[PDB]
């Protein structure tokens, strides 16, 4: 808790599609969104 | 994270199909693992945004995106009343997957700096015509009022046959069957009154715009010539469109624009009455869905429907300016956008400080892929990151947007570049000179001088610095291999400037102003806040007084400010299951922690917000108030429903002094401080509140291990704000009790050199990794989806501060 | 333009008329470049031609250039200087000798048409010669 | 205590018998989230012998109670660990500790 603590951490980004849903009043956009992400390769400890 | 069953429970495995579901209207998120429900949902989250799909992750593997239709076909049925996500891409966009607030991009011979990205908002698609109900027509106005109505429903009909669109029963694009292409006062009651109305609203809309209208002719205007329309214009009905004819107008540039405003005004109005009507937008058209693809806010459009629209209504305004009409054009009311604060919105990139120059000649260049607001130069290593390029004295910069040269303010100089130019910036510490060449030739100014700046104190040197507006992309090159460098040879070389970073073995590191804000202590120095430790006496406890130095003057500074304290108090792993004088026994074995804010007189206690903020608050709301806290609820029940548990999760706990100040003495200037005291159990995770001794009505409740630390959001009305005073109560421990270990049974306030007042800073320094991963973003096919794809792992050495959990 | 600038600097009558036809006339000098020996385009006209000069100089050269220059300021004759620089070339600045000069040498050997320059030891002291004599002209000149 | 929780399943028919070396590879965390060992940091796999009290209790029977190529995590409470007296300059005392445990095999 008090001396600087250090680790190695992997990188990490993250990625989307360019579709973008809201709600207010009066706005022109459905409310209900529906999308599924199909798995093909992880490779569980690629590091430490 | 919190565990949430499912059947089979596995961290996610290849051949997992995650299925996300998202409905804004309760507002909820809830996941299906490979068909299985999961018994966890979201719910009760802020709603001031757009939502997308996202998948974040390490290297090391392949993942699809399948989004329905022909960009993935779904593995399950969505559930009933959920549209596919496919459907939510823009009339103007293309979809495709990427990265999010990148600051760096690949690219043709290098990385590219990018600037901000410029984003929409959820209040973008509300469309907001302008109200034109009052505008009654004057008299000749509302004499022409229904003569557009058959008019425009004519040219409508004539448009349709020439593009091939032919009368039918009913509505079948395919053979091309259409129901309302007949007489205009036979045409349906519905349409023909709705046609009525916009004809009329065309006037109307002209008026309330500011338009001036005025009759400037009388037999010329009745003088009216039609379309004779030969067979293949006739229907098969056999009506024959009959619009006006008139070619001998012109149009100017006003017009054009005032065109322009009125066929936004017409879409907007049209996308309203059907957003009433129960309609929404969808990149495919489903009538019996009430989706529409055209259902969005004009700006927000595509191209050909603006043309369309535009066409209609520059027909319209040639109609009435052949009847002789003097539309003038409304006087242009002057606007900004301001969408941002300038000062901290575009993103600065400069090098690292130890690679300053004292001495010698350097060049580097810089390519401007975009034609924007970027600005290219020399800074001090002290350079803020809040604060504009060259508009202090710290950066000798070129905005080659309009061709100005910023340093301690503008100046016209130079040219503005194109899209490709390379700026070549040179320094000459020998002489003192800073120079810029567009392309290889120097830059003048406009007296006709080649050096740029004069004079230039060398002070602890000079480093490489560029600045992005939004959207705005450029290309950095100092010269390591001096073969990249493209207009070096032609000027510098034989001047004898040498590439920044020529004799480098390695690429130069780079630091970048991020603009997540931080809690910073509050300067020593700062013009506008002081912040003073007082002692405790006989009767006051430990205290930090914020004082507004500026107040009441010229170049005051009054805006939100969000103060906390240095240190926070950490609830217990476990929690426990289910005179005046302090009581020995109780106080060493109380857990009740306490502390107060005093408001002074003066400060309005409607604008003081006072409680606590985990190490996660990064907001800096210059219109906060308590709707803006980051709040989410996550529940977790069995498969039959049986919620089993419903955790409220925020980063923010605090009241209002406004649920304080009373009635009576709302609307007047009080003379008398306000007390809001906090109390936290650090064993029960209950958070309490009083104020002038009475208890508040408002309470919280957090998990195990959370911490938090003591803050004050406050908008400063007098010269003496608040006040963190760090006391203590009948049988309830000071803070530092909680906050120090060696006085965890010490019940005697205290304030140690560490306990600080610490402020939101909006802008602060971050240095570039060198090395970024390698994401491969493609289009596996029609049934596929959308691959993503990373394979190369990469990891750093990250040094976390405990205390800040960062 | 070089050897028209050397006589300029050279004739005190020259920059005489010069100065004379300058004020008299009223010419513009500011705006044929885009009163002061600064705007002169006698100087002007050659600090625009002076890269294409140093260009044909290899960073080699950078030496034999410093050592006529020191002729010249010891009042040397173009002929003397040839011959200084004649007997002197094995003081030829070597490019190993200098990280920057590794740079230079890279630049000038990649850029074609120089490749087969820096050959003959005629036309390496001529080169050295004529840019050494402008650039301690133009020292000359600039110094107030 | 030792409480078991599946990360990914392993093949559940081969489990860990006394006298055998299960080979692992394991993330030892704190209660609170602290990281203080790791054996995938040190890039080798650790083997210990089931039966001869090589490892704590704790271990002893989560491990047991797993199967080859499981990853699980198993959650130790200070009777099952280190205890009172704790690790010295590691482990402070009466801390409960988390481990990321995966069963790379048996020997
Ligand atoms: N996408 C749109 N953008 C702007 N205005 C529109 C749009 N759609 C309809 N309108 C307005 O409504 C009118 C619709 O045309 P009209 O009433 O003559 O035919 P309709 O057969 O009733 O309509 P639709 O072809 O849309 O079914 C347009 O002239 C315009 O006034």
């Amino acid at each position: 808790e008090l001396l600087l603590q250090t680790n190695l951490i992997n990188y990490v980004t993250s990625i989307r599609p360019n579709i973008f849903v809201g709600r207010a009043e009066g706005s022109t956009q459905y409310g209900k969104w529906y999308f599924e992400v199909m798995v093909d390769e992880v490779a569980p400890f690629l590091t430490a | 994270a919190r565990p949430v069953t499912s059947p089979g429970q596995h961290l996610l495995a290849p051949e997992d199909v995650v299925s996300c579901c998202l409905d804004l209207s309760v507002p909820s998120i809830s996941f299906r693992i490979n068909g299985c429900p999961v018994q966890g949902v979201f719910e009760s989250f802020n709603l001031d945004g757009l939502f997308f799909p996202v998948v974040s992750f390490s290297a090391g593997i392949k993942v699809r995106f399948l989004l329905g239709g022909r960009h993935g076909e779904f593995k399950f049925l969505p559930p009933p009343g959920y549209a596919p996500c496919h459907e939510a891409v823009l009339p103007r966009e293309r979809l495709h997957l990427q990265p999010i607030k990148e600051y760096r991009r690949e690219g043709p011979r290098g990385p590219h700096l990018v600037g901000p990205s410029r984003c929409l908002s959820h209040l973008d698609f509300v469309p907001c015509p302008v109200d034109t109900i009052q505008i009654v027509l004057p008299p000749h106005l509302e004499r022409i009022r229904e003569k557009l109505a058959e008019n425009i429903h004519e040219l409508w009909a004539l448009t349709r046959i020439e593009q091939g669109w032919t009368y039918g029963p009913v509505r079948d694009d395919n053979k091309r069957l259409h129901p309302c292409l007949v007489n205009f006062h036979s045409l349906p009651e519905p349409e023909r009154n709705y046609n009525l109305q916009m004809s009329g609203e065309t006037l109307k809309t002209l008026l309330a715009l500011g338009c001036h209208v005025g009759m400037a002719d009388e037999k010329a205007e009745d003088n009216l010539k039609k379309t004779k329309l030969p067979k293949t214009y006739m229907m098969s009905n056999g009506y024959k469109p009959a619009p006006l004819d008139l070619s001998h107008v012109r149009l100017t540039p006003a017009q054009t624009t005032l065109v322009d405003r009125l066929a936004e005004n017409g879409h907007n109005v049209w996308a309203r009455d059907r957003v009433a009507q129960g309609w929404s937008y969808s990149a495919v058209q489903d009538i019996p869905a009430r989706r529409n693809p055209r259902l969005v806010p004009y700006r927000l459009l595509d191209e050909a429907t603006k043309r369309s629209n535009r066409d209609s209504l520059c027909q319209a305004v040639r109609t009435l300016l052949g009847y002789g009409y003097n539309i003038e054009p409304p006087d242009q009311e002057p606007s900004q956008v301001d969408s941002q604060s300038r000062g901290d919105r575009a993103r600065i990139f400069r090098a690292e400080k130890s690679y300053a120059v004292q001495s010698g000649r350097w060049y580097f260049e810089f390519e401007a892929v975009t034609t924007g607001e970027m600005r290219v130069g020399w800074a001090r290593p002290e350079l803020r990151p809040d604060v504009e390029l060259g508009a202090d004295d710290l950066a000798y910069v070129f905005n080659g947007h309009r061709g100005q040269r910023w340093h301690l303010g503008s100046e016209p100089f130079g040219r503005p570049w194109q899209s490709g130019d390379v700026v070549g910036c040179m320094i000459d510490l020998t002489e003192n000179t800073i120079i810029f060449t567009l392309n290889g030739e120097v830059l003048m100014s406009d007296s006709g001088s080649e050096t740029a700046f004069r004079d230039i104190e060398i002070g602890d040197g000079f480093l490489p610095v560029c600045s992005l507006g939004p959207g705005q992309v450029g290309h950095l090159n100092l010269g390591q291999d001096v073969s990249s460098l493209r207009f070096f040879a032609i000027c510098g070389l034989q001047e004898g400037f040498e590439p920044f970073a020529i004799n480098m073995q390695r690429p130069v590191t780079t630091w970048f102003s991020k603009s997540l804000p931080q809690f910073e202590p509050v300067p020593l120095e700062h013009p506008h806040y002081e912040v003073a430790r007082m002692d405790g006496t006989v009767d006051t406890p430990p205290c930090l007084r914020l004082t507004h130095r500026t107040w009441g003057s010229q170049n005051s500074l009054v805006e939100m400010l969000f103060l906390r304290l240095s240190l926070p108090v950490q609830f217990h792993q476990h929690f426990r299951c289910t005179d005046n004088r302090d009581d020995p026994e109780i106080i060493l074995n109380t857990t009740t922690y306490y502390y107060s804010v005093r408001v002074f007189a003066g400060q309005e206690p409607s604008c003081v917000w006072v409680g606590w903020v985990t190490p996660d608050y990064h907001q800096h709301d210059m219109s906060f108030d308590l709707s803006k806290v980051r709040a989410v609820t996550v529940t977790m029940g069995d498969e039959q429903g049986n919620v089993h548990s419903s955790l409220k999760c925020s980063n923010c706990y605090m009241v209002w002094g406004g649920d304080f100040v009373s009635p009576g003495q709302q609307g007047r200037i009080s003379h008398t401080d306000l007390v809001i005291g906090c109390l936290v159990d650090l064993a029960t995770g209950l958070m309490t509140f009083t104020a002038n001794g009475k208890e508040s009505n408002t309470f919280f409740q957090v998990e195990p291990n959370t911490k938090l630390f003591p803050a004050v959001f406050v908008l400063p009305t007098h010269q003496n704000v608040v006040q963190f005073e760090l006391g203590k109560q009948k049988n309830i421990m000071p803070l530092s009790a909680a906050m120090f270990l060696s006085e965890r049974k010490n019940p005697a306030p205290q304030c140690p050199p560490r306990l600080e007042v610490q402020m939101l800073m909006p802008v602060s320094w971050s240095r570039m990794p060198n090395h970024f991963l390698q994401v491969d973003t493609r289009r596996a096919g029609e049934r596929l989806g959308w691959a993503v794809q990373c394979q190369e792992p990469l990891m750093m050495m990250a040094l976390h501060i405990p205390e800040e959990n960062r | 333009v070089g050897e028209i600038f050397i006589y300029w600097s050279k004739s005190h009558n020259f920059k005489r008329e010069e100065q004379n036809f300058v004020v008299q006339n009223e010419i513009n000098n500011m705006s044929f470049l885009t009163y002061s020996v600064q705007t002169s385009l006698i100087v002007a006209t050659l600090k625009k031609m002076l890269p294409i000069g140093l260009n044909m100089c290899a960073p080699t050269d950078q030496d034999l250039i410093v050592l006529a220059k020191a002729r010249y300021a010891l009042k040397d004759t173009d002929e003397e200087v040839r011959e200084f620089l004649q007997n002197n070339l094995n003081l030829q600045g070597k490019v190993e000798g200098s990280p920057s000069l590794r740079w230079q040498m890279a630049l000038y050997r990649g850029v074609p048409g120089r490749e087969e320059d820096a050959d003959d030891p005629e036309k390496i002291v001529r080169r050295v010669q004529e840019v050494s004599a402008v650039l301690y002209h133009l020292d000359q000149t600039e110094h107030p | 205590g030792v409480q078991v929780e599946t990360i990914s399943p392993g093949d559940g028919r081969t489990f860990p018998k006394r006298g055998q070396t299960c080979v692992v590879h394991y993330t030892g965390m704190l209660e609170d989230g602290k990281k203080f060992d790791s054996s995938r940091d040190r890039n080798k796999p650790f083997k210990f012998t089931l039966g001869k009290q090589e490892v704590i209790r704790g271990w002893e029977e989560g491990v047991a109670q797993m199967s080859v190529g499981q990853r699980a995590k198993l959650i130790i409470s200070s009777d099952y660990a280190y205890g009172a007296t704790g690790h010295p300059g590691i482990i402070p005392p009466h801390a409960t500790l988390v481990f990321d445990v995966e069963l790379l095999k048996l020997e």
